[PDB]
RNA sequence: AGUACGGCCGCAAGGUUAAAACUCAAAUGAAUUGACGGGGGCCCGCACAAGCGGUGGAGCAUGUGGUUUAAUUCGAUGCA
RNA sequence: UUGAGCCUUGAUGUGUAGGAUAGGUGGGAGGCUUUGAAGUGUGGACGCCAGUCUGCAUGGAGCCGACCUUGAAAUACCACC
């Protein structure tokens, strides 16, 4: 914000699989401070998906990953009492959290069964470059293209 | 239908609270309204996309094949 | 056709506005292309990229002529008198010299008032 | 103005043409000014010129650092 | 009120010379301290931006306004 | 400078099967090329992209029919087309 730079909390990694990028999806997913569910969905999800897909866990989740993150963004850059968007890159950090909450509202959506399939469906739709959320990171690219001219 | 007539129904089918599945070979009409593409290929496989016919031209470029062109324009005479 | 092997690209770069001419040496227009009329229309075509796009238009539609190379001339104040001349490059021609005609006046016709 | 390029430059910097106006003068004869907003002008132009000469004149400062 | 009237000057626009009745207890200059500015500079804070979750829609609870009433006791009225 | 017509000279005719772009009947036999080739290098045009037509260069005598399993046969002329 305005003075300092802020620390990090550093999350504590994913208990069935040790890598903290699953634990933030998790993180995002959850709702109500209810983290035992969120991880419940989140592992089945991951569950149904690897017979979906082929790849064992993770590489399944990077790979549905890696589709949906975009790499620029347009954000409201007035100068002289403007109203245009300038396109901007986006941090590496910020490429995974504006993936996951992309994925997870899109999940929210699309609504055909219990939150363990609309997860699954998310990812393998992303997986292979088709669902809502890699839709998302093609409309944000295409506002960014369009608005190439201010830099 | 005429382009008028073609015109006011695409903006009644935009004024539609329900849903409708449309069949066309008017490309134009179909983008102009579609939300969900459900386009048919060869040895009966219907490929469902959800989404316009703009990001349907996306997405295949996206994950393409390296080739352009259809026909052979045989002949009738002889 | 006529396979003109020497050209000369005009820039008309105007405050709101770029005009992207490339003629063979005696004036004679081959082809053209405009930021504006390049998809720009409104406040993105006063832009240094929409002149840059309008020159990988008019570098395009003069391929049938064959041009190698270009004697650059620029005219007016404008944000794409310079992103012009870099994509014209980009485009595979070889800027011979490059020109700054720009009209100015020896103290001759008053100009308008100012805006308030 | 022109610029000659030689064999090898891949760098054409007419850009460097600053020492002519064409800028500073195209974005003075667009407008007429007045017959007496430059004398103005002209007078608070060098007026504060000036001033700034008799602050650079006291090179004596204190304010250690 | 540099106005009216009268002179003079002008093709005219008008210029110049130039009052009074009446009316007010002030008008005014410079500078001071503040406050304010769709003035400038620096800095801040959930002020915005980045997010999450709400209210405004529905039912009910509660308070208020109004309106009713024999009385709907009185008080609190931008933020506060 | 053109527009239109007409006569010539060229160029051109990818279905499937076929050796590979096969217009139609021909009507006949072998001619073609050596008046320098079946080609390689090169340039344009067409291109249903397979490709055959082309201006050249030293080298210049071998390309198809005929044989048939395809609805048809082999630019191997002048034809009126
Ligand atoms: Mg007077
Ligand atoms: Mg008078």
């Amino acid at each position: 914000p305005r003075r300092r730079v802020i620390g990090q909390r550093k999350i504590l990694p994913d208990p069935k699989f040790g890598s903290e990028l699953l634990a933030k999806f998790v993180n995002i997913l959850m709702v109500d401070g209810k983290k035992s569910t969120a991880e419940s969905i989140v592992y089945s999800a991951l569950e149904t998906l690897a017979q979906r897909s082929g790849k064992s866990e993770l590489e399944a989740f990077e790979v549905a990953l890696e589709n949906v993150r975009p790499t620029v963004e347009v954000k409201s850059r007035r100068v002289g009492g403007s109203t245009y968007q300038v396109p901007v890159e986006v941090r590496p950090v910020r490429r995974n959290a504006l993936a996951m909450r992309w994925i997870v509202e899109a999940a929210r959506k699309r609504g055909d069964k219990s939150m363990a399939l609309r997860l699954a469906n998310e990812l393998s739709d992303a997986a292979e470059n088709k669902g809502t959320a890699v839709k998302k990171r093609e409309d944000v690219h295409r506002m960014a293209e369009a608005n190439k001219a201010f830099a | 239908l005429d382009i008028e007539t073609l015109r006011a129904l695409e903006n009644a089918l935009l004024e539609f609270p329900g849903c409708a599945m449309v069949i066309s070979h008017d490309r134009w009409f179909l983008d102009r309204i579609a939300t969900h593409i459900l386009d048919y290929q060869d040895e009966g496989k219907v490929e469902f996309f959800e989404g316009n016919f703009t990001e349907y031209e996306e997405y295949k470029k996206r994950t393409l094949g390296a080739d352009a062109l259809e026909p052979k324009r045989i002949k009738y005479k002889r | 056709r006529k396979q003109v092997s020497d050209g000369v690209a005009h820039i008309h770069a105007s405050f709101n506005n770029t005009i992207v001419t490339i003629t063979d040496r005696q004036g004679n227009a081959l082809g053209w292309a405009t930021a504006g009329g390049s998809g720009f229309r409104g406040s993105r075509k006063s832009t240094p990229f929409a002149a840059q796009v309008a020159a990988e238009r008019c570098a395009d539609a003069v391929k049938e002529y064959g041009i190698k190379n270009l004697e650059v001339m620029v005219k007016g104040p404008g944000p794409g008198r310079e992103s012009t001349i870099r994509a014209l490059n980009a485009a595979g021609f070889r800027i011979t010299n490059i020109t700054d005609v720009t009209p100015i006046p020896h103290n001759g016709c008053r100009p308008p008032k100012k805006r308030r | 103005i022109k610029v000659r390029e030689n064999e090898p430059f891949d760098v054409a910097l007419r850009r460097f043409k600053r020492s002519c106006e064409k800028a500073g003068v195209l974005a003075e004869v667009r407008r007429r000014e007045f017959y007496e907003k430059p004398t103005t002008e002209r007078k608070r132009a060098k007026a504060s010129a000036v001033k700034r000469h008799a602050k650079k004149l006291a090179r004596e400062n204190a304010r250690r650092t």
